[PDB]
């Protein structure tokens, strides 16, 4: 409705940034699309895509979430808090989608990265799965730059949108496959600030913020409304300001706006 | 009251036992178990997609296990960021952390995590030092100038950087 695009245009213009949208209702797949079409830096909503990629690969080699991966000092980056446990040690692929899903862990993202063989090959799974829009260019930590017209490790809320849909509804993954991307995502440790205090407690949700420069503020998500079909809902934000603060509550906002109603 | 702070981390010492940590830091900040194993983490505020934090590691699972490891992000400001590129190239694996220290600024760094694992003999030492330039920290968001610095024996093995000038 035009009343939905006024209320985001609004809310968009509230905030001081930049906000773009996607909603899938999956139960008529009606969309609500807010510059759906422009571009907006990932940030960590890209370790979905890379948990998929491993996922993806796990169809041809079923024992792949098992093998170990070597944690050395040199892999260290910023927002480190499960993998610095196993400095000089190993986790299992498991472990590192698990814990780049659950505690947003950067280091468990560039191993998720490497093992598929780095930024290209995340590009390539998405182009599989029928996405043009996505790319991933850098690791972490600094695909979260997010300086205003730079299209590396970017993507477009109707692309992430149909994306996370094929992927946590859809036959983008084997049957396990999704089934454990969904569980990996409703364990989240963050994101109640985001999406999902846009929405009533009762709902069921599995999302993954992204944060990063210029106030960068994300959320991707997989919601299970009361009594109705899943949503699928993309929240990209960002801000002129090198140094803004996060917004997640004009997350949290838009998400209000665009589900109201149901 | 209130969540970890840096001034909580600075308070908690090596040495000290699981509870003597959970009195200072506040155990409604806290838990052990799951990803963390037999360790303590404990959440300060959010920050980026999760919250800055610590986490204590012990000698043992034991109640009377000592702290020999702590890390921290987020919860520690340095006291006087003087780190740039050209410092950051001044440094040279196999320094000793004396001869870092004294090339990248004293207040430049602060600890990521630090750990003994034959507590509390100092052999074995590892340190992961987190620097930084003049406005490279952020307590919140996205860093803008800053460094990984890591030891094992107080020497230095290895380095990186991003966004230094």
């Amino acid at each position: 409705t035009a009343d939905v695009q006024q209320k985001l245009a609004e809310l968009e213009r509230q905030s001081g940034g930049r906000l773009g949208v996607a909603l899938i209702n999956t139960a008529d797949n009606s969309q609500i699309l807010y510059r759906a079409d422009e571009r907006f830096a990932m940030c960590s909503t890209s370790k979905v895509m890379a948990a998929a990629a491993v996922l993806k690969k796990s169809e041809s080699e079923p024992n792949l979430l098992n093998q170990r991966v070597e944690i050395k000092k040199s892999d260290l980056v910023n927002y480190n808090p499960i993998a610095e446990k196993h400095v000089n040690g190993t986790m299992s692929l498991a472990e590192l989608s698990a814990a780049a899903l659950q505690y947003s862990d950067n280091v468990a993202m560039n191993k998720l990265i490497a093992h598929v063989g780095g930024p290209a090959s995340v590009t390539a799974f998405a182009r599989q799965l029928g996405d043009e829009t996505f790319r991933l260019d850098r690791t972490e930590p600094t695909l979260n730059t997010a300086i205003p017209g730079d299209p590396r490790d970017t993507t477009s809320p109707r692309a992430m949108a149909q994306t996370l849909r094929n992927l946590t509804l859809g036959k983008a993954l084997g049957d396990s496959q999704r089934a454990q991307l969904v569980t990996w995502m409703k364990g989240n440790t963050t994101g109640a600030a985001s999406i999902q205090a846009g929405l009533p407690a009762s709902w069921v949700v599995g999302d993954k913020t992204g944060s990063g420069g210029y106030g960068t503020t994300n959320d991707i998500a997989v919601i299970w409304p009361k009594d109705r079909a899943p949503l699928i809902l993309v929240t990209y934000f960002t801000q002129p300001q090198p140094k803004a603060e996060s917004r997640r509550d004009v997350l949290a906002s838009a998400a209000k706006i665009v589900t109201d109603g149901l | 009251a209130g969540v970890m702070t840096g001034a909580k981390f600075t308070q908690i010492q090596f040495g000290m036992t699981r509870q003597q940590v959970l009195d200072i830091a506040g155990a409604e900040n806290c838990e052990t178990g799951g990803s963390f194993g037999d360790s303590i983490h404990c959440r300060g505020h959010a920050a980026g997609d999760y919250y800055a934090y610590a986490t204590f590691g012990f000698t043992s699972a034991a109640a009377d296990a000592k702290v020999d490891s702590k890390s921290q992000e987020k919860l520690l400001a340095p006291s006087a960021p003087t780190l740039t590129l050209a410092k950051f190239n001044q440094v040279t694996v196999g320094m000793t952390r004396a001869q870092v220290l004294a090339t990248v600024g004293q207040g430049s760094c602060t600890t990521w995590s630090e750990y003994y694992p034959a507590y509390p003999s100092t052999a074995g030492v590892t340190l992961s030092l987190s620097c930084f330039d003049v406005d490279g920290y952020s307590s919140t968001g996205f860093y803008r100038g800053s460094a990984h610095l890591w030891f094992t024996d107080g020497v230095l093995q290895g380095k990186r950087q991003w966004d230094l000038v």
